[PDB]
Parts: C-alpha cells; structure tokens; sequence
C-alpha cells in the first residue's frame, strides 16, 4: 500500500487482564505518565500462577453463606 | 523545672511519632512481585548450596 | 480444557484442519436490563492511577449502582494491590484501640499485635495522627479490639485473631479504608486525595537510607 | 462412607447420622459437628422429611441439651425444614431466633429464601426477606436491590433441590470408589499442595487452621507470587523411584461376619 | 388410663421444672445444664406419648419462660391448635374477668447461660469471621469427622510451621 | 475359596455399629492428638473447657 504511522509506531504488548482499559487514552504504557510527570525519558516466571482474582467489595466482606455442601455466593461458589 | 528538662522530647514543627523505620514503607504489585522473586531465587541458591556442600 | 495443544517445542504456529468452521456466539454481559442507558467513563492516563476513578467500571448501568447506601455511580470492581506496611488515616474520623494490661501480663502476641497496631497509627501519615488516634484501657478487662469510624459515620472492627501481625492488621485497615473512600466518592462527598508532605519527606529518608545500604 | 466422582471422600448421611449418635456425648463433640451432621442429613430430609425431620428434631434437642441455642444449629434446623418444605416451621425458626436474641444471620435469610423459593411462595416474599436482611446489615449488597436479589435468585435456581429436574444439587450420580482413582492429584499448584496429605500432615495442617488463624484474613499479590512453584525442586526422590512405603493396611480382623451380602446398598443421597 | 398417664408426665416435668429452678438458685452450671436435659427429655417424652394438662404446662413452659418449639414442630402444631380453640379463650376470658374483678423467660435466660458457659472465649472471638478467600478454614474443619475426609487447603508457603 | 465380603453390601446393626465404633476410635485419636498439640502451643488457657467437656462426660456416664 503505502507508508502510514501506524506501520511507523508500535503499540505495548500487554495481555488484556494487564490492560486496565482499552481506551484510546489509556492505549499508552503506565510508565508513559511518570516520564510525562518527570519530563525525561527511561518477564513471566517459569511457572506463573495466579489465584483468580474477585471484586473488591465482594472479597472483602464475604458473606458466610452456605447450602447442603457447597458455599453459595451471588457470585461464585465452592466446596466446603 | 522537671517540664523544662523534658520540654526537648516533643517535635516542635511536626507531630511525635513513635518510630519510623524501613519496615514501614509500602510497596506495590511491582515492588512485591519483585521480592518474591528474590526470595524465590535465594531459596534456590540456598538449596542449590547445599547440594554443593 | 479444549483449547489445550501440543506439547511445549511442539507448538502449534500454524494449524490446518478440514472441516465447517462455526462461528460460536460471542458471551453475552449479564444482570443488565433490556434499553437500559448506561454511563460511560473516559480512562485515561492523564488522572493519576492511584485515583479512585482508575479502578472504577468504564461502562456504567443505572442497575448496577446500589441506591440504598447513598451511591450515585456504581462501586469500582479492581482495587490497588500495594501492600500497605504503614497507616493512612485521612479519611477515617475515628480509630479506638480497646486494650487490656491484665493480658499483656498474661502475655498473649495479640497484645503486642495491637500495642504495634496503635504505635504505627500515632506514627501514621495524616497530619497530626494522635488527634484521630485514641486509646483506652480495659475498664473490664475484655478482649483488646480495635475500631475505626470513618467520616460517612460507617464503623469497622479488624477481626483480632491469633497469629495476626501489625503488618496484616494494617493492611486489612488501609484495604477496608480504600473500600469505605471508594464508597463515600459514589454517594458524592468530596473525599480530600492525598499529597506528597512531611510524612512522604521521612519515609523519602529511610528510603535513600536503605538504597544506600543495598548500594554498599 | 466412599470417594465420589471428585475423589472427595464423603459419608453416607446414615453413617453420619450413627457416628453422631455414637459419639453425643464425647468431649471432642461440638456445635458444628452437629451442624455438620444435619447437613449430610438433608438429603434424606428432601427425600423423605416424614422419617428424617425426626432425626434433625433430636439432633436439634441434643444441641439444645448441650450447647443451648446457637445461629448455626438455628441455621441448620431451618435449612432442613426449608428442604423438606416447611415455610411455617422455616418463619417459626427464625422467629425463635428472634425471641431468644440471636441475631438473624445472613445464612438464616437465605435459607428463608430457598425455603420460600422451594415451597413456591411468591418472589415478593422472598424479596421482603432480602430486604429485611440488607436493612438488618447482614447481607452487604455491592449492586442495586434488584439486581442483587436477581442473583441470589439465579444462584438459588442454579443449585436447585434434590429432588428438582435441572440443578446441581439434582444430580444424584456420584463415582463411588474405596480408593481415589489418582493418588498423587492436586488441589494446587504443585506437588507439594497434593490433595491428599498423610494423617500427621494433617494434623499439623489443623493445628496451623486453630493457630495461625488470623492469616486467613489478609492475602497480598507478594504471597501469591510467593506461591508460585517455579523454585520448588521439582526433582525426584527415593520413594518417587521405588514406590510407597510398604505401610500394612488396617485389616479389620475381628469384623464381625458379613451378612445381606448378596443384598447391594443403595445410594442414600 | 391416658388422663392418668398425661397427670404423670405433666408431675414429670413439672419435678423437672422445680429441679431448674432449684440450681438455677443454686447456681451451678452442672446442675442447671443437667436439669435442662431432664426437662429436655420429658419433652421428648411427651412429643412421643403424643404422637390438657399437657396442654397446661405446655403453656407454662411458653409462657412464664421461653421454651423454643423448633425441636418439637407437632408439639408446636398441637399448642397452637389448642390456642384457636375456643375453649382456651373462653378460659383466658375467665381469667381476665376474674383479674378485673380483683383490681419470666427463665428458659431462655438459662439456655444463654449455657451457651455462655460453654463456648470458649476462642470459639466466640473466632466466631462471625470470614476471610478473603471465604470463611475461616478453622470453622470450616472444625467439625472434622475425619481427617479421611478432611481435605487440604495450606499452601507450601504458610505449610511450615 | 471363600466368599468375600462385597465392598457395596449392605449392613447388619452388628456391623454397622463395629464400623462405626472403628471410625470414632480413629476420630478419637485424631481430637486427641490435635487437642494435645493446640494445647502445647498454648494460645490461651483452655482449662475451663477441657474440665466443662469432662464433666458434662462424666455426668452423661
């Protein structure tokens, strides 16, 4: 085709549970507004595992709510 | 008098805290990722050290 | 467990197979009404990511803000992950420690857990911390506890259990208090953000100090 | 008792129900153990509440005997009831809580959900209860009214009963096996988080739950990173190579002699 | 034959009531906890013999204390029939006519006794306390029927001890 | 040579209580062992309730 700035310029690659939005704005690095703030400029283990992560609110203050013998959440449940 | 002796304890610009030490700076997601690498890795080097020795 | 391939140095870069691809539909959002008009939030790096609005929900439906606890905008779903060693008590009015003399005698470690948590309140962040902070003994000697109000007049108690440091009571603290500051900015009181001060000059001291002896 | 289709070993709800009555008066004996026991006991409860809500009213009778009134024997005795489809007694229940001074609990209110929900009694019913629990603070709800009780709702519908057609708990297929089909399965992320453990690591993993219980309530990113097994030696050992100790087996020598063998059991649930 | 045999279970518990009351005043917990399951017992007794003088002190027992029925749903059923009966409220109309004319909760208030003196200051502080990954393993395990069944949740990191 | 006792065959009241009786005596031991460590980490004085267990056990029978 022909020459363009996206062929010149190169997005952060970065997974979309990293990413906190896909906005425009938020397109850039984090690091991009502390070199922004200063005015200057400046690896996954082996084994990466995560423990799923739950809303803040909800983890917090979980109820302590269960049935026959599983523990019902109005999000997730579990066995006990 | 006695309150004079002591008048020198308080901190006459700011507040009298009790202690301030490295323990008491937080650290992020970035920060503590990086120390359980470290501990990770020392762990290794420890085991690794032994099986040397 | 069906996106599960081929082993490790066997990867599939590139995979060929005959067949009538089928084009399975897309998840659907749920609990959300039928036409409802959500409300649209802008992130953008140029608002500070310890803000609050970081962590809220871009799209916002009118169904997912509790109306009963004075919300307006519904409460933010990721919370900061930083792992709080020290105390920062601006938007809490209140925090009492309930302790007992009888019980540090006996000597039990929530003793000390609380005696710490308390030391590190009066040597928090907030201006003047001693004014918000109070302690008093056990009138009837019961179980030491600790309670901190907030300006919205909510109260929270840290369950004080057995093998709980300063550390973890304080990071339960801070965790709560940013939950109670996420709640108080969605009912729509201004909540005053915080600010490099004297406080962040004496920590910025012990840091140099301990970069300085990781440098030696 | 035996190793469902998950390899999680369970009891049989008689075999509870005899271990219960074999051990009321034992001083390792508590409120949850009885709680637990009317727990494996609601599935004959929902078949059967004519001759299984005896059993729960003297298991309840006992605790009250012993431990007086407590939120979790009300809790269970309500669940029970909501099971075998008593709204009356499930109201009844909850208002003996009330009287006696136990704070209605969350538990509590939703077993009055799933008893309203069971018994067919209208949503605005169990929406009153929702209600009443939000206002009480024992449910925290992060949504609207509406979209949370909408949840609990799904929740509930999904779970069903024992005797419904679609639910989870409406399915009644369960692998039965002595022996867990894999021994060395895990519940985490590496060998050393193996889901079966030896009885002593057991016992010192109980001693770490009643110990460092204040643990439990706070988990940061550095913990978890910590987790991760990528520096655990991954390696092999002498038993890894050989086999298992040669431990004897528990021989039960002096079994009295087997009788209705050709007579199968059959499922309880 | 059954008149007498209900005198008998109602002097039962009523002797049973009296030996409450008794270490109530006292004040021993082994004798009250002791009593409470005498009483305890002559309930379930009546329960079976049934399944109005039981009536009586059926009332008494809900009335001048606070006796839970949840343990007891036909006891339960059968008090409440006997209220919407008439004779009963021409009965409690009597008394209240024959009160004009001359113008406790000792059960509940012992079972919380024995709830408090049974529950160790751990269970209690331990109690009402959930964590971040659901309720406390403490109390989710401490009814323990075996440690067979009891399943694994300690990750190698906190394992040591 | 024999006929073997089939793992899912029913249960007489002999059997079901010898059954039974062997796996209380092994919940026994394990409360045991885990009362007796708890105590040794002595996280409080646990006396009181060791004693109220006791007695109500004794008076029971």
């Amino acid at each position: 085709l022909s020459v363009r700035t996206e062929d010149f310029f190169s997005k952060e690659a970065i997974s979309h549970a990293r990413r906190v939005s896909w906005a425009p704005h938020t397109t850039e690095k984090k690091q991009g507004a502390f070199a922004k703030l200063a005015r200057s400029n400046f690896s996954f283990a082996q084994e990466p595992y995560f423990e799923e992560e739950i809303e803040a609110h909800r983890k917090h203050h979980r109820p302590d709510v269960y049935i026959y013998k599983y523990n019902v959440s109005p999000t997730h449940f579990s066995l006990r | 008098s006695l309150e004079l002796q002591g008048m020198k304890a308080s901190v006459d610009i700011g507040p009298n805290r009790f202690d301030l030490n490295e323990k008491d700076l937080s650290l992020d997601e970035e920060e503590q990722v990086e120390k359980a690498r470290l501990d990770n890795e020392l762990m290794r080097w420890r085991r690794l050290q032994r099986a040397q020795g | 467990p069906t996106d599960y391939g081929r082993g490790g140095r066997e990867f599939e870069y590139l995979t060929v197979k005959r067949g009538k691809m089928l084009q399975k539909p897309l998840p659907r959002v749920q609990y959300v009404a039928e036409g409802s008009k959500p409300v649209w939030l802008f992130k953008s790096w140029h608002t500070p990511l310890s803000s609050p609005s970081m962590w809220e929900r871009e799209v916002q439906y009118a169904e997912h803000t509790p109306e009963h606890i004075g919300a307006k905008r519904p409460l933010a779903v990721v919370a900061p992950r930083t792992m709080h060693r020290y105390l920062f008590l601006m938007h809490m009015e209140k925090v009492t420690i309930t302790v007992s003399p009888l019980l540090f005698g006996y000597g039990h470690t929530i003793q000390k857990a609380v005696l710490d948590f308390y030391r590190r309140a009066i040597s928090a962040r907030s201006p003047f911390p001693k004014d918000k902070v109070f302690l008093f003994y056990a009138i009837d000697h019961i179980t030491p506890r600790i309670e901190v109000t907030w300006l919205d007049g909510t109260s929270y108690v840290p369950p004080v259990l057995e093998g709980a440091s300063s550390q973890d009571l304080i990071q339960m603290v801070m965790e709560e208090a940013w939950l109670a500051a996420d709640r108080m900015a969605a009912e729509g009181r201004v909540l005053n953000p915080l600010a490099i001060d004297d406080y962040k000059w004496d920590q910025l001291v012990v840091f140099k100090k301990v970069r300085d002896k990781e440098a030696s | 008792g035996f190793y469902n289709a998950g390899d999680n070993f369970e009891l049989t709800p008689q075999a509870a129900y005899r271990i219960y009555k074999q051990n009321c008066d034992e001083t390792f004996w508590t409120r949850l153990h009885n709680e637990k026991t009317i727990i494996h006991l609601l599935p004959l409860v929902e078949q059967d509440p004519g001759t299984n809500m005896v059993l729960v009213d003297d298991i309840f009778r006992h605790h009250l005997k012993r431990f007086g009134a407590d939120h979790y024997i009300y809790n269970a005795v309500m669940q029970a009831a909501a099971f075998a489809k008593d709204f009356p007694r499930c109201e009844q229940l909850l208002a003996e809580m009330r009287g006696l001074g136990l704070e209605p609990n969350a538990q509590s209110y939703v077993n009055m959900m799933l008893g309203a929900r069971l018994t067919g009694k209208p949503r605005d019913q169990a929406e009153a209860f929702f209600r009443e629990g939000i206002k009480t603070g024992a449910i925290s709800a992060v949504m609207r009214l509406d979209t949370e009780f909408q949840m609990w709702m799904n929740q509930l519908e999904r779970l069903g009963s024992f005797k419904a057609k679609v639910g989870y708990l409406s399915v009644n297929e369960e692998g039965a096996s002595p022996m867990p089909r894999d021994m060395w399965a895990l519940w985490g992320w590496h060998r050393t988080e193996a889901k079966f453990i030896s009885r002593k690591q057991m016992i010192s993993e109980q001693v770490q739950n009643r110990v460092r219980s204040g643990k439990e309530l706070v988990g940061t990113v550095y913990q978890k990173a910590r987790r991760q097994p990528w520096a655990k030696y991954n390696g092999m050992f002498p038993y890894d190579y050989n086999g298992p100790a040669r431990r004897p087996a528990a021989s039960f020598v002096d079994a009295p002699t087997p009788t209705h063998n050709a007579e199968v059991c059959g499922t309880a649930y | 034959q059954s008149y007498l045999n209900a005198v008998v279970v109602s002097n039962q518990v009523l002797r049973a009531a009296d030996d409450v009351l008794i270490a109530l005043s006292i004040g021993e917990m082994e004798a009250v906890r002791q009593t409470h399951g005498n009483l305890i017992d002559c309930v379930a007794a009546l329960d079976a013999s049934l399944q109005w003088p039981l009536f009586t002190t059926i009332q008494f027992l809900v009335e001048e204390g606070g006796l839970p029925l949840g343990p007891f749903p036909r006891m339960s059923r059968a008090y409440y029939r006997l209220k919407e009966s008439t004779p009963v409220v021409a009965h409690s109309q009597l008394v209240w006519r024959t009160f004009e004319l001359s113008r406790r909760g000792f059960l509940r208030d012992i079972q919380r006794q024995i709830a408090e003196y049974t529950t160790d200051p751990p269970e209690r502080i331990m109690a009402g306390v959930t964590g971040e990954k659901g309720p406390l393993r403490a109390r989710v395990s401490g009814a323990r029927l075996g440690l067979q069944r009891t399943p694994a949740r300690i990750p190698w990191t906190m394992q040591g001890l | 040579r024999t006929e073997a006792p089939q793992w899912r065959r029913k249960l007489s009241e002999k059997e079901w209580d010898y059954y039974v009786g062997q796996y209380s005596a092994q919940m026994k031991q394990e409360e045991d062992e885990i009362q007796r460590r708890v105590a040794d980490r002595t996280c409080v004085q646990e006396q009181s309730t060791r004693e109220v267990q006791e007695r109500w056990k004794r008076h029971v029978v």
